[PDB]
């Protein structure tokens, strides 16, 4: 699960009865796939700066 | 940092500098969020009155993107003690927040579990800062960064002539001349995943730098994540 490539999660990654459950760090939304993370806005956490 | 390369334009965003009155940096410090610094404990224990740098990455001429800003209140772990590094991690909350643009932003906190288990068990974590470029050399004029790997828990305790506390970790080299250094104390310590680099230690302390069958010892993040959540609201 988790310890299969993080469960195919973008960031954090929780084994729930079994499943494999998503989330993200503070400034990114879990995406409709429940996998990816998307940032909430400009400049998110741990994103080196390009602008 | 000895050894190791410059940050490059916008690669270390979160790196923060502790200045004291004469505008000399003397520790580093991690970005957590617009009104938050993490930074060493033992840092405060270093100067009177102190200001927090941020978007700076050569020292010795503004480029534009530093912003100085001033500390409204210390937060010192209740349990930090000077004898033996236990317990070094400080929050500073900022009297104004911090702008995010190039050079300026914050790393993410990771989840303590997650980390524990897919972080701190990657190849490498990244340390930065303007410390020292050598053991018994000047600190630096420009922001630098060092992959430094994580290193076995007991072959650091073993490597040590001090305690390896269960806040404590270590990464580094056993004789590559590369590892943080002093100034870089309080600095960031984060681990990349995926493109999105997560907090995972504080620059902490050592035996000089770069010594062979020493390593680098930061403060274990992950043990105090619930910590600074609470300091993150007071
Ligand atoms: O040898 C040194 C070097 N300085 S330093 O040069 O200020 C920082 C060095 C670092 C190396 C690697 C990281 Cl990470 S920080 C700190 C104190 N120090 C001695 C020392 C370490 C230590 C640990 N615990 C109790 C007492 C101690 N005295
Ligand atoms: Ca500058």
């Amino acid at each position: 699960l988790c310890s299969l490539d993080n469960g195919d999660c973008d960031q954090f990654c929780h084994e729930e009865q079994n499943s494999v459950v998503c989330s993200c760090a503070r400034g990114y939304t879990l995406a409709d796939n429940g996998k990816a993370c998307i940032p909430t806005g400009p400049y998110p956490c741990g994103k080196q700066t390009l602008e | 940092i000895v050894g190791g390369q410059e940050c490059k334009d916008g690669e270390c965003p979160w790196q923060a500098l502790l200045i004291n009155e004469e505008n000399e940096g003397f520790c580093g410090g991690t970005i957590l969020s617009e009104f938050y610094i993490l930074t060493a404990a033992h840092c405060l224990y270093q100067a009177k009155r102190f200001k927090v740098r941020v978007g700076d990455r050569n020292t010795e001429q503004e480029e534009g993107g530093e912003a100085v800003h001033e500390v409204e209140v210390v937060i010192k772990h209740n349990r930090f003690t000077k004898e033996t590094y236990d317990f070094d991690i400080a929050v500073l909350r900022l009297k104004t927040p911090i702008t995010f643009r190039m050079n300026v932003a914050p790393a993410c906190l990771p989840e303590r579990d997650w980390a524990e288990s897919t972080l701190m068990t990657q190849k490498t974590g990244i340390v930065s800062g303007f410390g020292r470029t050598h053991e018994k050399g000047r600190q630096s004029t420009r922001l630098k960064m060092l992959e430094v790997p994580y290193v076995d828990r007991n072959s650091c305790k073993l490597s040590s002539s001090f305690i390896i506390t269960q806040n404590m970790f270590c990464a580094g080299y056993d004789t590559k001349q590369e590892d943080a250094c002093q100034g870089d104390s309080g600095g960031p310590h984060v681990t990349r995943f995926k493109d999105t680099y997560f907090v995972t230690g504080i620059v902490s302390w050592g035996e000089g730098c770069a010594r062979k069958g020493k390593y680098g010892i930061y403060t274990k993040v992950t043990a105090f994540l619930k910590w600074i959540d609470r300091s993150m609201k007071t």
